[PDB]
């Protein structure tokens, strides 16, 4: 910073030299070692952390069909609630690298037929899921699937 | 225009930010699959009303790049259902919107859900495409298929298999959207004979070319390769006998699957022509050269070597059944026209020197040696000052 | 040496009829010593057709299908089972087939050995991910195994490969079940996954 440019200029002059480690040795070694003293004497862990704090009211497990040990995964959900009636079990679709991507869900229109209650459930699904934000976790979709059953049961009752 | 539709698409595709916080409390459903689409198509059609003919397409070029700008694939499917009925109303033709999806770079071989949705949609809107549009789309689909490498991970293979059945439906001649005569031309342009196509094409195209097998049989001429003309000096060269000077084949009409014998070099025709005397005018005709233009054809120097080494064995086998062996006349012929070939300098001398050095290395057949330097002397004596000693 | 000369020359074709004539001629040429080409095609040639990655780029729609038909013509005929010189040259030679192929009806007959070994290679191709022309070749493999079969030539099917065909996506699933009494329940399980 002030009066150190001989030390700075010596190393740039002595750089790209093969005798560098020996030139510095020859010019420097006896000065410090004399006075100052002598020398001394399967599944990724993302889903494993995801399912850890999932609700016990879901019993989601893997799909028995489709491919396995690959990038894309599918989880079929089980709902055991005494409050809510029976519905189709629903199945998701999550590709590889589950963080920072937006997954999908299967489509089967005829499974929710023979009852306008199931059609209202499907319409509520198309209402709630279309405004869900990007890159969200599976808890948001699971809970929006869970609340719509009560939201349709109150209209049915 | 662009800004008003910017605002409209912004308020249509938005997943609201304050939504999903303190959630599930409103007693109000959003606009469903019909009402939201009606609301968006109203603004779309009033924007289209003040849209000129040239500005119809370019906003479409933005629309897809906004749709490809989206990231929720359920929202993408909702937009696909929007555009499925938007082109049904006649506001957008299903001829100009098909290539708008593919033209975006976002449709690569990694957005496989987008790939499946796009190919299903263009399968659905295929009805409003003429023969010219079908021909335009098949080639870009083919090169897009060619962009995929040979081996890609099989997690998304069935997402990519849809194009195979799409092309198979397109290739169906019973529907007859486009004649197969135009369909085979692009495939043959990309994949000629002896050229392997991409592995994604499947057996169907290999069958599709096979149905053109009788057609070339219509154009097949029996024993055409064995037919030869006569060498004359009368002019008016017959164009049927003419070949391709660059690679020694007959010219062909179209890209039909011709037989194998039409694809080899016909060295025999020029062999018979040059073996006979007075092969002066039609040798330029069959090679297409006007003889005043400096071309310096390298392969043309090959057969001139190949005759000369052949001239070795006619001077090597016996040369004793006759006093001249019917060779010194042919030696005079070789001395006459070979120096006329280098008179226009279409055959560079040290290349023949090195080629003869390579050819004679290995055989060692030295019997007719006396001719070999003598005609070489005919090169040295007559061309003493026109060149240096490097040759 | 002779098979190696002709196999590389098989890779010049793009016309299906043009290669199929050569394959039909090679069927009789291999039928001259069918008892040996049924064991050397499946022995070192087919492993040599799949070991590297780029080598199946030749295995395409004309030549792969033609070679698959060529193999299935010879295989059945060897299951069914032409010169004095062939009797002469087959006398002196002895060979350790277990040293060549340790296997990872009889299981000592090379007809029962090498043919059963090939199904392990087909399982290795199909179970391997990153699908390419090799998957096309193994899907062309057994699609003609039932075409000539009016109604065991496929007795040596391993049990794990039954579920694989529906994993890569009909009636050939029921054909591969062999209609065994023990195969009855796994046949029902396989057709349940449809």
């Amino acid at each position: 910073q002030y009066l150190c440019q001989p030390l700075l200029d010596a190393v740039l002059a002595n750089i790209r030299s093969p005798v560098f480690n020996h030139s510095l040795y020859r010019t420097f070694v006896p000065a410090m070692t004399a006075i100052h003293g002598p020398p001394i004497t399967s599944i990724p862990s993302v889903l494993q952390g995801e399912v850890a704090r999932l609700d016990p009211k879901f019993l989601v497990n893997l799909d028995p069909s489709h491919c396995s040990n690959n990038g894309t995964v599918h989880l079929i959900c089980k709902l055991d609630d005494k409050d809510l009636p029976s519905v189709p079990p629903l199945e998701l679709s999550v590709p590889a690298d589950y963080p920072a991507q937006s997954p999908l869900w299967i489509d089967r229109q005829w499974q929710y037929d023979a009852n306008p209650f199931l059609q209202s459930v499907h319409r509520c699904m198309t209402s709630r899921l279309l405004q869900l934000p990007d890159k969200h976790s599976v808890t948001a979709l699971l809970n929006t699937w869970a609340q719509s059953v009560h939201q349709a049961c109150l209209s049915a009752a | 225009m662009e800004t008003q539709l910017q605002s409209i698409f912004e308020e249509v595709v938005k997943t609201e930010v304050i939504e999903e916080a303190f959630p599930g409390m409103f007693m109000d459903t959003p606009e469903d699959e019909k009402t939201k689409l009606i609301s968006c198509l109203g603004a779309f059609r009033q924007f289209w009303g003040g849209l000129s003919q040239e500005s119809h397409e370019q906003c479409i070029q933005w629309i897809v790049k906004f749709i490809h700008g989206q990231h929720s694939p359920k929202r993408i499917s909702f937009l696909y259902d929007c555009l499925a009925m938007a082109v049904e109303t006649g506001l957008l033709p299903p001829r100009l919107v098909c290539e708008s999806l593919i033209n975006s770079d976002t449709l690569e071989w990694e957005r496989t859900q987008l790939w499946a949705l796009t190919f299903k949609l263009v399968r659905k809107i295929i009805g409003g495409v003429d023969y010219k549009g079908v021909r335009d789309l098949l080639k870009v689909i083919l090169e897009k298929i060619l962009t995929i490498p040979n081996t890609v991970s099989s997690a998304v293979v069935q997402q990519l298999l849809a194009a195979r059945e799409v092309i198979a439906y397109i290739l169906e001649r019973n529907a007859c959207l486009l004649p197969a005569y135009f369909a085979v031309t692009e495939i043959r342009k990309l994949y000629p004979e002896g050229k392997l196509p991409h592995w994604l094409l499947g057996n169907l195209v290999s069958d599709f070319v096979d149905t053109f097998r009788p057609t070339a049989r219509i154009n097949s001429i029996c024993g055409r390769c064995s037919l030869l003309p006569v060498v004359n000096n009368s002019g008016a060269i017959c164009n049927s006998w003419k070949l391709d000077p660059a690679t020694l084949r007959f010219p062909l009409k179209g890209l039909l699957p011709y037989d194998k014998d039409l694809f080899e070099p016909q060295t025999a025709l020029l062999r018979y022509v040059l073996e006979q005397p007075y092969s002066r005018d039609m040798v330029c005709n069959m090679l297409g050269l006007n003889k005043q233009h400096k071309q310096r054809c390298p392969v043309l120097e090959d057969q001139l070597v190949d005759l000369v080494v052949y001239a070795m064995e006619r001077s090597e086998t016996e040369e004793k059944f006759d006093d001249g062996g019917t060779s010194q006349l042919l030696w005079q012929h070789l001395s006459s026209q070979l120096i006329f070939f280098v008179l226009f300098q279409f055959a560079s001398f040290p290349h023949m020197v090195l080629s003869l050095h390579q050819k004679l290395a290995g055989r060692g057949l030295i019997k007719g040696r006396d001719h070999l330097m003598w005609v070489l002397l005919q090169f040295i004596s007559g061309s003493i000052q026109k060149n240096a000693l490097a040759d | 040496w002779f098979c190696n000369n002709l196999i590389k020359e098989l890779l010049k074709e793009t016309r299906k009829e043009h290669t199929l004539r050569a394959v039909e001629l090679l069927y009789s040429i291999f039928c001259l010593d069918m008892q040996q080409v049924t064991l050397v095609l499946l022995g070192h040639i087919l492993p040599g057709l799949l070991t590297d990655s780029s080598k199946w780029h030749s295995l395409m729609d004309p030549p792969g299908t033609a070679l698959a038909k060529l193999a299935v013509w010879c295989a059945l005929s060897s299951y069914s089972s032409a010169s004095t010189r062939q009797k002469k040259r087959h006398r002196e030679d002895i060979e350790d087939y277990i040293s060549l192929f340790p296997l990872d009806v009889n299981m000592r007959d090379p007809l029962n050995r090498v043919l059963a070994n090939l199904f392990l290679l087909i399982s290795s191709i199909l179970g391997s991910r990153t699908a390419g022309p090799h998957t096309q070749f193994v899907q062309w493999f057994m699609e003609e195994c039932v075409d000539c079969l009016e109604q065991s030539v496929l007795q040596f099917m391993p049990f794990t490969t039954v579920s694989e065909l529906v994993k890569v996506s009909k009636v050939v699933l029921a054909i591969t079940d062999l209609s065994l009494p023990l195969g009855r329940q796994v046949a029902a399980k396989a057709i349940a996954a449809l």
